[PDB]
C-alpha cells in the first residue's frame, strides 16, 4: 500500500506564497 | 588565446607503432628523444606500475621543456599533470617533505563514479515557511510537467538556490539533485500582472513533456591532495584556494589511502595516475633528494619526469660536486633520456613554424637570414626577432618581412655575445663586483 | 557439470588474514598440511571463519572515536539525560593561591591595580585624552567619542558577537576599496551576471565537482574534553569554571533558537527582533556526512566485505532472471543466519531448514538454506566447499532439468590449496 | 590488474620454525645471516618486554635495507604500529624537530581498549521544548529542557534534556520523521537519516533511509579500539569532543603542531597505566624506522640518546649507507656510517653485503613474473650481464620499456632485439656521465 | 601504576651508602666508583639540608662509566615530593621560546612550594534514594540513606544535591564521595554485592583529611601570568612570560614563607650532555645560579678540550671557564673485570635471564674487549636464540651466535675500510657494479 | 575591462504602503499582496508597484518617509543613501545625514 507523506509542522513561522497570479507575504 | 613559447605543440608526433615523423604536431626533429617519450606516454597511460623517476638532460635550447608539452598534450584531459620548478618547495609554512608530498598527491586522479537524478518542468506554487530571524526554512514546491505533477519538500539549501536567482510560479527549472543546482531556463506562462520592479526579459520556452524524474550517470575527476584538504580540517575546501594547508597530519593521509582502496573495491571510484614534471631539478637540496628516493616506492607514486641542463656542478646542501646536479643514489634509480643540439634545417624549420603561429608572414632570404642568425646566434633571439620585424614592417605599411625590417631589428635590439664584448670595452662605466664606477665622462 | 568460481580477497579479509598468520609465529605449513588432511583444528576455524565472512571473527558495529571520559554512566514518565562528560585527568590546585592571587580580598590589590592600569592611565579616556578621541574619530568616522575606550577593554570574541553594522558619517579619513566595491554589490545578485560570475569562482567549483554527495575519509582516533581543574573546598572555583566553560553569550552564538520559542518571544511577550540574542553564527559543515565523527554500518559494505558474498549476489540475478530453484549449503548455523538476515534484507522468498512438500510443490521460493529428497531443485550451490566425496556425492544425491553445481572459492587461501 | 612499486614481491622474511633462512622464499634472494639477524630482533619485539633496543641496517646501495624493513613489518602484523620515515621528515617549520622525533616515538607504541558506551537511539517522534521565565535575563538560556520522544523495534522512551545536549541535536539538524543516534560518553549525535516508514520519492535533498533501529532505546555496547599514545596526547593537547564552548571552537581553528609538556605524557601514562591494571586495555608496542639517518643532524641524535632510554621507548630501527663520512652539524668529526660514537655504542649492527650474478638473474625473475611480464632466456642473460655490468636497480626498470616495445610489434615475448633496443633508448649514470664530461656546454 | 617494560637503568634504585655516608661495594644496583657515590651523596645531603642555593656540579669523565647512572642514583634517593627536572642540552632550541626563557622555564621548574590543607569529605554506600517531583518539577524534595561499616544516617536533600544526583546516575549499592563546599560527587564504584568492586568505607562518615600539596614556581608564573590559562601547562604554549609576574611571584612565595602558610621545597636540575648549549646559554647559568630560588644544577659531559659552541676556541670539557669556575667536579674512571662481570649479572638479572658460567665469561671478556653497552646488548638477544631451540639457561653457543649475527664498533669499521668502494664517502663517490 | 548596464529606481520616498490582501490568512497579521512605493526626484515622480518581499528589506534598511533610496532593478534589495536636504532642519539635535535630493528622472539605464 502507499505509504503516508511525512508530517509537516510549521508552528511559529512566516509564509511566503508564489502562485500564477497573487504572491503572499503572512508575516506577524 | 594569447601566443606562447609552446603553443605550436599540440602532441608528440608518432605512428602506430612509436616512430615519429619528421615533421608533425609542431615538432621536428628529435627522433630518438620523442620515441622514448612515446614509450613512457605508453607507461602512464597503461597504469600498471608506479614511482619510475626520468631525467631528460641536455643543453640548453634543445626541446627539453617541448617534450615534456608535447607529452602533457598527448595526455589527454582528466589525466593529471603536475608541473612545478625547483623553487617553488621552499615554503616558510610549509617543509619541503611536506610540499614534495603534496606535488606527489596531486599528481593521482581519483575518477568518482555518481548516481543522480534530474527534475525539469513547470513551477505552479512554491511555499516558504520561515522563522521569525530568518534562520530556520522549509517548504514545498509544486512542479508540473505536461503529463505528471509532484509536490516535492524542501530544505534550507534548496529555498536558499531558490531565493538566488529568483523563480516566480511560471518559470522552467532544471534540478540537479546530487551537485544541488537550480537552473532556470525560461518562462513559459506569460503572466498579465507583472510588478515590474525589475527589467527582466526572461526567455519564452516550452513547456516540456514526459518523465518528470530521470536518472543519469555522472562522472568526475578529483585529486588526493584534495581529499586530504577536505577531510584535514574544518573549512578545508576554502583552504585549497587559500593554500592554508599547514602541515597535513599523516593520519589523514592514511585513513585516506584505506578509504581510496575501499572505495576501489565496491566499484565507486578508479585510481588515474598522472605525471609530475620537475623543471631545473638541480634547484633542489639533498633532503628533497633523500626524500624523492624513498617517496617514489610508494603504491601511490606518478611517473616523475626531471628536466635539467647542467653539467658535472655542484649538489645543494653539499660540498662536493656530481653530475646532472643530482647524487648517485637518484641517479641510480632513473632513466635517463639524451636530448641533442640541432642542424641548420631544423632551425629554419622551427622558426618556419613559429612564424606560422605568430600570422606573420616571412619571405625567402629573411627566413636564410635568421637561420644564419638562429645558427650564428640562439635559437631564442631569432625567434624572438619575428615580432620586432613585423612591427617595423607594419610601420612602413606593408604586410611582408623584408631583409630592411630584420635588420634593422638586428640592429636596435642586441644578443648576448654583442653584450659581453660591449660591457668588456668599457668596465668603467659600468659598476664592477668591487663597487667602483666612474660617472664623470671627464 | 562442474564450475568453479574464483574471487580475490578483499582488504579486511587480508589484513584479518595476515594478523591470524601473524599470531601462530610462522608454522604455516603444518596448518596447511593437516588442514588438508581433515589442538590445531582451533587455529583453522578462524581461518575458514575468516574466509567465509569477516563478522564471524569480528562483527562490524559503529566506527566513533574513542571517548576519554569519565562521565555518570549506569550501572545495570520520563528520563533525564544531563551532559556529565569530564576529563580522567585531573588538575590539583590550593586554596591559598587562588584567594592570594586572583580573588580580591583585603590585603592584596587586585582591583585596585587592575582599575588604575584599565580606567585611570587608559589613553582613549575622554575624561583625560579628549584630543586623542577627537583626532580619531575623524580618521575613522565613529559617531561616537567613546568608541575606543569600549573597543579596547573588551574580549576580541564578544568584539565579534555583538558587532553591528552601524552607519558611519561621510566627512571622515576611511574609504571603500575597489576589493569592498566589488564584494558588496554580488551579496543578493542572481546568476548569470558577468561581475557575479567572476566573484563566484568557488561555488562554482563546489558544483561542478558534486561535493555534496562525497564521503567522509577521515575520522579522529581520540576526542577528549579539556582537562578538568579541581580545587577542595571552593564554590566560587565552580561557578567560574562553569560560566567559562559554558558562556551563554558564546554558546547562544553558536546555536539557534526554536521558531515556537521565537513566535512566543516576538508576538506573546512583545520582545523585539533587535534585542534577541545573536544566534546561528556555527560555520555550515560540507556535507550532511561531515557533520559528525559517528559513521553507521551500512548494508552495501556489508555485502562487498566478503568476496564469496559479494560473488553469490551478482550470480543470484542471472538465477532470478532465469528463474531457477536454488539450494545453497552449509558447514555452521552462524553463517546461517547471516544469510537469513541478508536474504529477508534482499526480500527473496527464502524457506530455512514438513518443509520438503512445501518446497516442491511451491514455485516461488527460490533459495532452501540447507546443513551438510528434493527433486524440485535445478542448482546446487557449495558456498563453503569441502572436496569430501562422502558429503557431496550425498548432497547432489538428494538434488529431470539440467542440473548445475557451483562452488565459490578464495585465491590465496587455504581453499585454493584445498 | 593490480599495481607494483618497486617492492610487493616481498612478503615475509621466509625462515623456517628453527629460524635457518631458506635461500630463496619470502620472496627474498639470498642474505642468509641478515634475514636470520632480523627475525631475532621480530622475535624480541614478540616478546613485549624490552624498552629502546635499536639496529642499524649498513651496508651499500641497492643491497636489501628497505626490503628487510618492510619484510621486519609483514612478519609482525598489522597489529603492530610500524612508523616509518626518512630522516628529512624530522625538519618543520611549525614545531621544533626534538618534538618531532617525540612524537614520532609515541606513535610507535600501540594500545588495545575495549570501551563500553552507553547510546540512545530510535526514530523521533516529538520533540518540544518548555520556555525559560525570563528570556532576556543576561544569564540564563533561552529554554529550560526540551522533551524528545524516541521509538524503537518494542520500545519507546520519553527523553528530558538539558539545553547542552539539544544544542547538539539541533546542529546535527534533526526533524520529526528522523532516526538519530546519541551518544552518553561525550554528548555526541549522529542523525543516520530518515526513516522508511514514510513516503520516500518526494524529497529533493539526497537522502538515506534507514529501517527502524532494533532492540531498546538505551543500550550498553562494548567497542574494541585501537589507538596511540600520540593520539591520546594530542586529543589532550587541542582539546575537542566536549559540547563546552572551549572545545566547540577548537574544531574551527586551524591546527597546529605544539610542544608537548612532559606532565601530559605522564599523566596519560597514568590513565593508561590504571586502564591496564583494571584489565581494559592491552599495551603493544611498535616499530619506528628511520631510512636515511645520514640526514640527521647532531642535535636529533644527542637527543635520541635520551629518547632511548625512557621506560616506554619502542624498537628503532635505522640504515645507512655511509662510509667513514663527517656527521652534519660538525665539522671535524668522522664517524662510521654517519653516525656519532655515542649513538653507535647504544647500537647492534647488521651488515647487509653485495649480490653475485646468478642472485642477480633470479631477482630479475621474480621481478618479471611480478610485473606480468614473459621473457626469454638469452634476454634473461643479457638483463643480468647489464645488472652486474652497470646496476641492479637499471636492469629492473627497463622491464617495463622492454615489455611497450615488444607489444608495439604484435608480441608477448620480451626478446633480446628489445632489450638493445631499450638500452639505445634509455641511458643509465655511467654514459650520460661519460657524455658530460666529453661536452661542448654542459649538456 | 607508571607502565615500563625494562630500562637501561632499571636497576638503580639509590644509591649505596651506609650512615656515615661510605659506599658499599654493592648495594641498590651500584657497583664501584666508589669515590663518585660518596661525591654525589654529599651533594644529596646538600640537596636535602636545603639551605643553599644555586650551586652548580660538573659529572665529567670518559664515556659509558656511570654518570647518567650516578643522577638517577641521586633522583632516586630523593624520592617523590621533590622536584627533579631531566632535560637534554638540544632541548632548548626551541622555535617558539628564546634560550633564556626556556632555561629560566627549567630552572624554575626544580623549585616547589609545600602547602597543607584540610577539606572535609563524605564517602560511604549508598542504601535508598527516595526523590518526589512535582507536576512541573520546580520543587523536588528527597531523601538519602548512607552508611558506613560503623553507622548508618539518613539526609533530607536540598534541590542542588537531587540535582547532582540525578546527574552521574547514582543507585543503591554504589559507593560515592561527596564534596559539599564544590558538589563534586565521585563514583568510587560498586560495593560487594554481585547479585568495579571496592570495599564499604569504615570509620566516621564525616572526616577531615589533611592533603599536601607541591606545586612548581612555573605553574604559578603560568597560571598569575594572565595572557595564557593553565592549559598552557600541557598544551605547551607559554610563549616569554614576562618578568615582571615572575617579581610578584617571588614576592608573594617569600610572604607566604614568612607568615607561615607555605615552605620552599628546592630540588634538582639535570642537564645531560651539557657541551651542546651555545656561549648564551652558558652566560645566562652563571647569572641564573646567584638567586635565592635557584636549584642545585647537575651537569654531565664527555668531550675533552672540544670546540665552545657559537664560539671558534677549544675549551676544556666543552665549557668556558667562567661556567667551571663557579663549579665543583666530580670524575668518573674506568672499571675493571670484576666491575663489569657484576654489572652484567646484575642486568641480565634485571632481564630475567639465567646464565651459565661460561656464558657470563665469554661476555665479560667480550665487555672488556669491545664495549660495556654491546655485551648488555648481547645479553638478550641471546636469550631469544636459546628459546629457538627450546632451552632456559643461555650457553656458549647462543652467546657465539649473537656475536657473530651482530656486529660492534670496530668490526664494521674494518669491514667499511677494507670495501670502501661500496659505501657513499664524503665526496659523493659510490661504485654499485660489481664488474669493471 | 568589463562593461554592464544597471537600471536603477532612485528618489526621495513619498509614500510606502504595504497593500493587503483581498482574502486574508488565519493565524497571521499582515498578510501583504504588493508593497506600493512612490518615488520623487528631480524633474519627475512615479509610483511603483513591488513584490512583498522587499518589505523585509525595507524593515531591514530602516527606511521611513522621506529618506532617499536606491532601487536597482533584478534583485530589489533597497539601501537607504540618506536624508533629504529638505528635511535638515526639522530637529536641533539630530545624527541622520542629510544628502541633496537626485538629479534626473527615477528611471535609468547606465552604461
Ligand atoms: N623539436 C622541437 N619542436 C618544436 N619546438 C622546439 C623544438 N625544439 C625546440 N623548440 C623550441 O625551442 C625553445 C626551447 O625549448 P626548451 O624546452 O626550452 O629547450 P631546453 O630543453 O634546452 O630547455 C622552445 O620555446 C620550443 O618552442
Ligand atoms: N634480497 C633481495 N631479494 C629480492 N629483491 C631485492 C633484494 N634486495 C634488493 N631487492 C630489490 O632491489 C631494489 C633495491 O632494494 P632496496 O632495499 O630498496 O635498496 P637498499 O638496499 O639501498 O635499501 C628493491 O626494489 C628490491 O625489490
Ligand atoms: N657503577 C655502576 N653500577 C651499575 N650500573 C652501571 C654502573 N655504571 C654504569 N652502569 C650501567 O652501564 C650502562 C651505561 O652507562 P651510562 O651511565 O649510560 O654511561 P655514561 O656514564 O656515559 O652515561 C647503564 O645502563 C648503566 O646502568
Amino acid at each position: 500500500f502507499v505509504k503516508p507523506r511525512r508530517p509537516y509542522n510549521s508552528e511559529g513561522m512566516t509564509r511566503i506564497l508564489r502562485r500564477y497570479e497573487e504572491d503572499l507575504f503572512c508575516t506577524f | 588565446s594569447l601566443i606562447a613559447a609552446h603553443s605550436h605543440i599540440t602532441g608528440l608526433g608518432l605512428d602506430e607503432n612509436l616512430q615519429p615523423r619528421p615533421t608533425s604536431e609542431g615538432m621536428v626533429g628529435q627522433l630518438q628523444a620523442r620515441r622514448a617519450a612515446g614509450v613512457i606516454l605508453k607507461m602512464v597511460q597503461n597504469g600498471t606500475i608506479a614511482g619510475r623517476a626520468v631525467l631528460v638532460a641536455g643543453p640548453p635550447s634543445t626541446g627539453k621543456t617541448a617534450l615534456a608539452m608535447g607529452v602533457s598534450q598527448s595526455l589527454g584531459k582528466d589525466v593529471p599533470f603536475t608541473a612545478i620548478a625547483g623553487s617553488e618547495i621552499f615554503s616558510l609554512e610549509l617543509s619541503k617533505t611536506e610540499a614534495l608530498t603534496q606535488a606527489f598527491r596531486k599528481s593521482i586522479g581519483i575518477k568518482i563514479k555518481e548516481e543522480t537524478e534530474l527534475i525539469e518542468g513547470e513551477v505552479v506554487e512554491i511555499q516558504i515557511d520561515r522563522s521569525i530571524t530568518g534562520g530556520h526554512k522549509q517548504g514545498k514546491l509544486t512542479i508540473k510537467t505536461t503529463d505528471m505533477e509532484t509536490i516535492y519538500e524542501l530544505g534550507n539549501k534548496m529555498i536558499d538556490g531558490l531565493t538566488k536567482e529568483k523563480v516566480l510560479a511560471g518559470d522552467v527549472i532544471s534540478i540537479d539533485k546530487a551537485s544541488g543546482k537550480i537552473t532556470k531556463l525560461g518562462r513559459s506562462f506569460a503572466r498579465s500582472r507583472d510588478y515590474d520592479a525589475m527589467g527582466a526579459d526572461t526567455r519564452f520556452v516550452q513547456c516540456p513533456e514526459g518523465e518528470l524524474q530521470k536518472r543519469k550517470t555522472v562522472v568526475h575527476t578529483v585529486s588526493l591532495h584534495e581529499i586530504d584538504v577536505i577531510n584535514s580540517r574544518t573549512q578545508g575546501f576554502l583552504a585549497l584556494f587559500t593554500g592554508d594547508t599547514g602541515e597535513i597530519r599523516s593520519e589523514v593521509r592514511d585513513q585516506i589511502n584505506t578509504k581510496v582502496a575501499e572505495w576501489k573495491e565496491e566499484g565507486k571510484a578508479e585510481i588515474v595516475p598522472g605525471v609530475l614534471f620537475i623543471d631545473e631539478v638541480h634547484m633542489l637540496d639533498i633532503e628533497c633528494f633523500s626524500f624523492i628516493n624513498r617517496a617514489l616506492e610508494d603504491e601511490f607514486a606518478p611517473i616523475v619526469m626531471m628536466a635539467t641542463n647542467r653539467g658535472v656542478s655542484k649538489t645543494r646542501g653539499t660540498n662536493y660536486k656530481s653530475p646532472h646536479g643530482l647524487p648517485l643514489d637518484l641517479l641510480d634509480r632513473s632513466i635517463i633520456i639524451t636530448t641533442k643540439s640541432y642542424n641548420e634545417q631544423e632551425i629554419k624549420t622551427i622558426l618556419s613554424i613559429r612564424a606560422q603561429e605568430e600570422e606573420v608572414e616571412l619571405s625567402s632570404d629573411a627566413l636564410d637570414l635568421l637561420t644564419k642568425t638562429g645558427v650564428e646566434t640562439s635559437l631564442r633571439y631569432s625567434s624572438n626577432l619575428i615580432s620586432v620585424a613585423q612591427q617595423i614592417a607594419m610601420k612602413r605599411k606593408n604586410n611582408t618581412v623584408e631583409v630592411e625590417d630584420v635588420k634593422r631589428a638586428y640592429l636596435l635590439f642586441l644578443d648576448s655575445a654583442r653584450s659581453v664584448k660591449y660591457v668588456q670595452e668599457n668596465e668603467s662605466q659600468y659598476i664592477d663586483d668591487q663597487g667602483n664606477v666612474q660617472i664623470s665622462i671627464a | 557439470i562442474e564450475i568453479d568460481v574464483l574471487c580475490d580477497l578483499t582488504q579486511r579479509q587480508a589484513k584479518l588474514y595476515q594478523v591470524l598468520k601473524s599470531q601462530i609465529s610462522t608454522n604455516y605449513d603444518a596448518i596447511e598440511n593437516a588442514a588438508t588432511n581433515d589442538n590445531l583444528i582451533n587455529a583453522v576455524m578462524q581461518f575458514r571463519k575468516v574466509c567465509n565472512h569477516p563478522d564471524l571473527f569480528e562483527r562490524a558495529d559503529v566506527d566513533s572515536p574513542f571517548s576519554f571520559t569519565t562521565f555518570g554512566k549506569t550501572t545495570s514518565k520520563f528520563t533525564d539525560l544531563i551532559y556529565s562528560s569530564r576529563n580522567p585527568i585531573k588538575y590539583s590546585l590550593p586554596r591559598l593561591i587562588y584567594e592570594d592571587l586572583i580573588l580580591p580580598n583585603y590585603n592584596n590589590d587586585v582591583d585596585i591595580a587592575n582599575k588604575l592600569k584599565n580606567v585611570k592611565f587608559n589613553i582613549f579616556n575622554p575624561s583625560t585624552n579628549y584630543e586623542l578621541c577627537l583626532f580619531l574619530s575623524k580618521l575613522t568616522g565613529e559617531p561616537s567619542l567613546n568608541e575606543f575606550f569600549r573597543v579596547s577593554t573588551t574580549p576580541l570574541l564578544k568584539r565579534v558577537i555583538e558587532r553591528t553594522n552601524g552607519p558611519k558619517n561621510t566627512d571622515s579619513l576611511s574609504f571603500k576599496t575597489i576589493t569592498q566595491e566589488l564584494l558588496e554589490v554580488t551579496r543578493n545578485a542572481p546568476s548569470e551576471g558577468v561581475m557575479a560570475s567572476l566573484l563566484n569562482v568557488e561555488k562554482h567549483a563546489y558544483e561542478r565537482e558534486y561535493l555534496n554527495c562525497i564521503q567522509r575519509g577521515y575520522h579522529p582516533n581520540v576526542s577528549a574534553p579539556p582537562v578538568t581543574i579541581e580545587v577542595l573546598g571552593s564554590s566560587h572555583v565552580t561557578n567560574s569554571i562553569n560560566n567559562e566553560l559554558f558562556d551563554p553569550l558564546i554558546s547562544q552564538a553558536l546555536s539557534d533558537i526554536p521558531a515556537i520559542t521565537q513566535y512566543n518571544m516576538h508576538v506573546k511577550k512583545g520582545i523585539p527582533v533587535e534585542d534577541f540574542p545573536k544566534t546561528g553564527l556555527f560555520p555550515e559543515p560540507l556535507n550532511k556526512n561531515f557533520s559528525s565523527n559517528i559513521s553507521m554500518p551500512s548494508m552495501d559494505r556489508f555485502i562487498t566485505e566478503s568476496a564469496k558474498l559479494r560473488k553469490l549476489d551478482e550470480l543470484l540475478v542471472k538465477l532470478k532472471s532465469e528463474g531457477h530453484r536454488v539450494l545453497i549449503y552449509f558447514q555452521m548455523t552462524k553463517m546461517m543466519d547471516l544469510m537469513e538476515e541478508y536474504l529477508t534484507y534482499r526480500q527473496y522468498n527464502h524457506i530455512r531448514l514438513d518443509l520438503v512438500h512445501d518446497w516442491q510443490t511451491n514455485p516461488e521460493i527460490f533459495v532452501f538454506l540447507l546443513s551438510t529428497n528434493l527433486t524440485a531443485a535445478d542448482t546446487v550451490i557449495f558456498y563453503d566447499s569441502d572436496w569430501n566425496p562422502t558429503i557431496d556425492s550425498q548432497a547432489m544425491d538428494r538434488a529431470t532439468r539440467q542440473v548445475t553445481v557451483y562452488r565459490l572459492l578464495v585465491r590465496g587461501t587455504i581453499e585454493e590449496r584445498m | 590488474v593490480t599495481r607494483t612499486a618497486a617492492h610487493t614481491h616481498i612478503k615475509g622474511l621466509g625462515l623456517d620454525e628453527s629460524g635457518v633462512a631458506k635461500r630463496v622464499e619470502g620472496g627474498f634472494v639470498g642474505q642468509i645471516e641478515a634475514r636470520e639477524a632480523c627475525g631475532v630482533i621480530v622475535d624480541l619485539i614478540k616478546a613485549k618486554k624490552m624498552s629502546g633496543r635499536a639496529i642499524l641496517l649498513a651496508g651499500g646501495p641497492s643491497t636489501g635495507k628497505t626490503a628487510l624493513a618492510l619484510a621486519i613489518s609483514q612478519e609482525l602484523g598489522p597489529k603492530v604500529p610500524f612508523c616509518p620515515l626518512v630522516g628529512s621528515e624530522l625538519y618543520s617549520v611549525e614545531v621544533k624537530k626534538t618534538e618531532t622525533l617525540m612524537e614520532n616515538f609515541r606513535r610507535a607504541i600501540g594500545l588495545r581498549i575495549k570501551e563500553t558506551k552507553e547510546v540512545y537511539e530510535g526514530e523521533v517522534t516529538e520533540l518540544t521544548p518548555e520556555d525559560a521565565e525570563n528570556p532576556l535575563g543576561g544569564y540564563g538560556k533561552t529554554i529550560s529542557h526540551v522533551i524528545v520522544g524516541l521509538k524503537s523495534a518494542k520500545g519507546t522512551k520519553t527523553l528530558r534534556l538539558d539545553p547542552t545536549i539539544y544544542e547538539s541535536i539541533q546542529r546535527e539538524k534533526v526533524s520529526i520523521g528522523d532516526v538519530i543516534y546519541i551518544e552518553a560518553n561525550t554528548g555526541a549525535v549522529k542523525r543516520v537519516g530518515r526513516s522508511d516508514a514514510y513516503a520516500t520519492e518526494f524529497d529533493l535533498e539526497t537522502e538515506e533511509y534507514v529501517p527502524l533501529p532494533k532492540g531498546e532505546v538505551h543500550k550498553k555496547k562494548e567497542i574494541v579500539q585501537d589507538v596511540t599514545l600520540h593520539d591520546l596526547d594530542v586529543a589532550n593537547a587541542r582539546p575537542q569532543g566536549g559540547q563546552d564552548v572551549i572545545s566547540m571552537m577548537g574544531q574551527l581553528l586551524k591546527p597546529k603542531k605544539t610542544e608537548i609538556t612532559e606532565k601530559l605524557r605522564q599523566e596519560v601514562n597514568k590513565v593508561v597505566a590504571k586502564y591496564i591494571d583494571q584489565g581494559v586495555a592491552e599495551l603493544i608496542p611498535g616499530v619506528l624506522f628511520i631510512d636515511e639517518v645520514n640526514m640527521l643532524d647532531i642535535e636529533i641524535f644527542t637527543y635520541l640518546n635520551k629518547a632511548l632510554e625512557s621506560n616506554i621507548a619502542p624498537v628503532v630501527v635505522l640504515a645507512s649507507n655511509r662510509g667513514m663520512t663527517t656527521v652534519r652539524g660538525t665539522e671535524d668529526v668522522i664517524s662510521p656510517h654517519g653516525v656519532p660514537p655515542d649513538l653507535i655504542d647504544r647500537l647492534l649492527i647488521v651488515r647487509t653485503l653485495p649480490y653475485d650474478k646468478d642472485e642477480i638473474r633470479t631477482i630479475i625473475e621474480r621481478r618479471a613474473t611480478v610485473e606480468r611480464l614473459q621473457v626469454e632466456s638469452s634476454a634473461l642473460d643479457l638483463l643480468a650481464t647489464m645488472g652486474t655490468e652497470t646496476s641492479l636497480r637499471y636492469a629492473l626498470q627497463l622491464l617495463a620499456p622492454c615489455g611497450i616495445l615488444a607489444q608495439t610489434s604484435n608480441r608477448k615475448e620480451i626478446v633480446v632485439n628489445d632489450v638493445n633496443e631499450a638500452k639505445l633508448l634509455f641511458l643509465d649514470a655511467k654514459r650520460s656521465t661519460k657524455i658530460l664530461e666529453t661536452s661542448a656546454n654542459y649538456l
